[PDB]
């Protein structure tokens, strides 16, 4: 009631191959043609990927910067406040980004800063002007 | 099988059930209570056991009764009915046995049997046992027919069949107990050798043998499950189905290759997208780094806008750098995946040329077993009789199968060199016109009550007819003769003086170069305890090689044998024989096969006797006159010696019922 | 003649 293991005989394929004398020849050589086409596309994309891999040779090693680490400080200096205002103007609500800019302010202290300097720094219209970009 | 159940199994009868024949002869019992049915069945199985325990002497009714046990011996008329039923239908007291009750000199009825083959000989012995006057007419100068044994000196080789296909349920077991037959087992171990002479590696032999069995199962599935038995209004052959299955396997191989390379292109285009993004990212990183350095080289002290510019460029560059890092990680993943894919391609082809050649050898063995090209066998019905195969290993006759018909011919009136030309059957009897084959001007007329036709299917197929029936056989018989297949296979006996082959090997193969010549001397037999090898020709090669001389055939044989065992170990054979069964006019082929467009119902049609019309118009016509037996008339055991034996027993029983009366039914 | 007729054709195919 089932084909033996590994034998493949569907109702569609049998009627396809026995449609005439050379229907089997037609089917098999169409499959051969598609095989050749896919193999040559493989070679083409191999060439293209080889070129693209060569253009990345050397990596980004001459562009990496020594990542200085500095410890968080709770107090806000005037320098850090101005850095925060500019980072809000540039990055919007990206708290991780602003934290990495300022360097010594955790991600939570950035939202804190947002709330505390609510209007001494006009953060609302700063974010408004950011939303225009 | 052991006891009375074993006796029933050995007689091809179910031990716990009454058969259709037994129902026909004992309708009072099978329609009645089950207790009486069991009593009947025990008496039947016990009489069969008594016969099978000593088939060298006759089993009389008195002997059966006094060897029985009460309460079973209490009903003597039932025991007598059972005994006469088994005796009449050839289940007991058949073959060659010492008679106790000697034959009556008062004979009854005249039967002319056409042909002294095994079927004809068995039917003649049975009808003679029943007190009828029986005379056989055979065209050859010998009995046996397609049981033909070449003998020269002490060299012996069968050009007919030589194999007893199991003793479990085989009447030839009884016969072999009655005759001096030396039976020998067949080691089915069979090494192959490609055309060059190199032996086939064992692993590869098993690969292709398993694939061949699987292909056959696939054809069976194609027939039963998809009803692929008719194509453009023509019946499908086993060869057509095998071609279709092989083509579908090759199609699946190509489909798998396409699927694999398509996964490769998908992964490669993922990689292409990734590398393009990585290039754009590296460019943005280069520009951001130059921007960073320019901003960072504004020497301090700086106003806070420039400080913010420096820090902002710094972390923008950091973000893009770890973007590139994650993308390079993904690049490594995809590249190793691609190395894996390119390292694991699926199957290259379905079969190599060498694979296909060895598969062709297995197909040639199949064509040899069936004695016909697979393009002729019926896909639906070619394996119908497989259900009735006997148990036990296939054996052979080491002293020649001919000892069986010869021994069966003892005491019979056989007219050798007597070619039947015309069979006339009428309401009042029959006359058979025959000629002396040595001088055909001489003519004979035989008058009889019944004619039993043993003529092979090839003879019945002959056009123009070698034997003319008056009146013509009805259309339902001639159409069955047309539809049935009559195949062909041949043998080459090679007698040497020195054994140069492996003595422990009973048989070994030779793989052909082409599909066409796959049957050309594909198999060699080393059975006989003498320097004799038997080459076999089957398939289309069987027919084509008959138009080729013995010199050329033995030359091809010796070429193969030199290529296998070395060009010097093979001496020139002392004696050689080449059978040509399709050319033999008293056979015109080897044995029957289920042709595409035929079935086993044609085998049943072949056995139906013919009832002539009435002589006087308006008169009743009860009696049938023309009976048929032989290899081609037995649906469950065709193409065999035991099948011919059984058909002969059957027709003898039927003729005896018709002309001597069936006493066992009242 | 038929024995002699089959023998000659069988030897024909035999050579
Ligand atoms: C090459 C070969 C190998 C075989 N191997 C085996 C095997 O291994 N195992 C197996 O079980 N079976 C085998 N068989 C089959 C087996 O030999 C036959 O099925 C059986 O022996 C034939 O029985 P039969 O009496 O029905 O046919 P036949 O024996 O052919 O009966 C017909 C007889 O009538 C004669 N005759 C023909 N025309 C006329 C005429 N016009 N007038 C008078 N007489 C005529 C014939 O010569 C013949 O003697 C083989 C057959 C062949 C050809």
């Amino acid at each position: 009631r089932k084909p033996p293991k590994g034998m493949f005989l569907s109702q569609e394929d049998v009627e396809a191959v026995s449609a005439n004398a050379t229907a089997a020849t037609t089917v098999l050589r169409q499959l051969d043609m598609e095989l050749v086409s896919v193999k040559r596309q493989i070679q083409n994309i191999k060439q293209t990927n080889s070129a693209l891999k060569e253009k990345l040779d050397g990596g980004i090693e001459p562009y990496r910067l020594p990542e200085v680490i500095q410890k968080c400080n709770a107090r806000w200096t005037t320098e850090e406040q101005l850095l925060a205002v500019q980072a809000i103007r540039k990055y919007g609500r990206d708290f991780q980004a602003i934290s990495d800019v300022i360097g010594n302010k955790s991600v939570v202290q950035v939202k804190n800063f947002f709330v505390n300097y609510r209007r001494r720094f006009n953060i609302d219209e700063v974010l408004q002007e950011w939303e225009a970009e | 099988p052991s006891g009375v159940e074993g006796a029933a199994f050995q007689s091809r009868l179910p031990h716990d059930r009454m058969t259709s024949q037994e129902a026909a002869c004992f309708p009072d019992i099978i329609s009645g209570p089950q207790q009486t049915q069991k009593v009947f069945l025990f008496i039947r199985n016990r009489t069969l056991q008594l016969w099978l325990d000593n088939p060298k002497i006759q089993l009389t009714f008195e002997a059966t009764l006094q060897q029985l046990e009460a309460p079973y011996n209490s009903d003597t008329v039932l025991v007598h009915r059972v005994h006469s039923y088994l005796e009449r239908h050839g289940l007991i007291n058949f073959g060659i046995y010492k008679r106790i009750k000697p034959l009556p000199t008062k004979k009854t009825g005249k039967v002319i049997i056409i042909g002294s083959g095994v079927s004809g000989l068995a039917a003649a012995r049975q009808l003679q046992s029943f007190g009828m006057d029986v005379t056989l007419l055979e065209a050859r100068d010998r009995v046996g027919g397609r049981v033909a044994t070449f003998r020269k000196g002490n060299y012996v080789a069968d050009l007919g069949a030589m194999v007893v296909t199991g003793l479990g349920g085989n009447p030839m077991a009884v016969v072999s107990k009655q005759v001096n037959m030396e039976l020998a087992k067949i080691k089915q171990k069979c090494p192959l050798y490609e055309a060059n002479g190199q032996a086939v590696p064992k692993e590869k032999d098993e690969m292709v043998e398993q694939e061949f069995n699987r292909l056959l199962e696939a054809t069976s599935y194609l027939s039963h499950q998809l009803d692929f038995n008719v194509l453009n209004n023509k019946p499908v052959s086993l060869g057509q189905a095998l071609e279709v299955v092989i083509q579908l396997q090759e199609k699946h191989v190509k489909d798998e290759q396409i699927e694999h390379w398509k996964k490769i292109v998908k992964t490669q285009e993922e990689l292409k997208e990734l590398l393009n993004k990585m290039v754009n990212l590296k460019e943005k990183i280069k520009e951001l780094h130059q921007q960073y350095k320019e901003a960072s080289e504004v020497k301090p002290p700086r106003d806070i806008t420039a400080e913010f510019l420096v820090k902002s460029k710094h972390r923008d560059l950091t973000a893009l750098c770890k973007e590139y890092d994650e993308l390079a990680e993904t690049q490594g993943k995809l590249e190793e995946k691609l190395q894996e894919l390119e390292a694991n391609p699926p199957s290259d082809v379905y079969l190599s040329s060498r694979d296909r050649q060895i598969l062709d050898w297995h197909f040639a063995n199949l064509e040899f077993a069936n004695a016909t090209p697979l393009s002729t066998l019926s896909l639906k019905h070619w394996d119908q009789d497989d259900d009735f195969e006997f148990t036990g290993s296939h054996l052979t006759v080491r002293n020649g199968y001919s000892c069986v018909p010869v021994a069966l011919a003892e005491g019979l009136d056989i007219k050798l060199n007597t070619a039947v030309r015309q069979v006339r059957y009428t309401a009042s009897g029959c006359e058979v016109i025959a000629v002396n084959t040595r001088s055909t001007s001489q003519t004979f007329i035989y008058k009889c009550d019944a004619v039993l036709c043993t003529l092979p299917l090839g003879v019945l197929k002959q056009q123009p007819p070698a034997v003319q029936f008056v009146p013509p056989l009805p259309e339902w018989k001639t159409s069955a003769v047309q539809r049935m297949g009559f195949g062909n296979l041949n043998k080459v006996v090679l007698c040497f003086d020195r054994v140069f082959w492996d003595p422990s090997v009973n048989l070994f193969g030779h793989v052909g170069s082409t599909t066409a010549s796959r049957g050309e001397l594909f198999l060699f037999w080393n059975l006989y305890k003498a320097p004799i090898l038997l080459a076999l020709v089957a398939g289309e090669a069987a027919g084509i090689m008959e138009n080729i001389s013995d010199d050329v055939i033995v030359g091809r044989c010796l070429a193969i044998l030199k290529g296998i065992f070395g060009s010097s170990a093979v001496p020139q054979p002392k004696e050689t024989v080449v059978s040509r069964w399709r050319a033999d006019p008293w056979a015109r082929g080897s044995y029957s096969y289920v042709a595409a467009g035929s079935s086993g119902n044609d085998y049943d049609l072949m056995a139906q006797p013919i009832t002539p019309g009435p002589s006087i118009p308006g008169a009743p016509q009860p009696i049938p006159r023309l009976f048929f037996a032989g290899e081609h008339t037995i649906r469950n055991y065709p193409a065999t010696v035991h099948g011919a034996l059984l058909s002969g027993l059957r027709e003898a029983g039927r003729i005896a019922d018709q002309f001597l009366g069936a006493m066992y039914t009242l | 003649s038929e024995e002699e007729r089959n023998a000659k054709a069988e030897k024909e195919k035999k050579l």
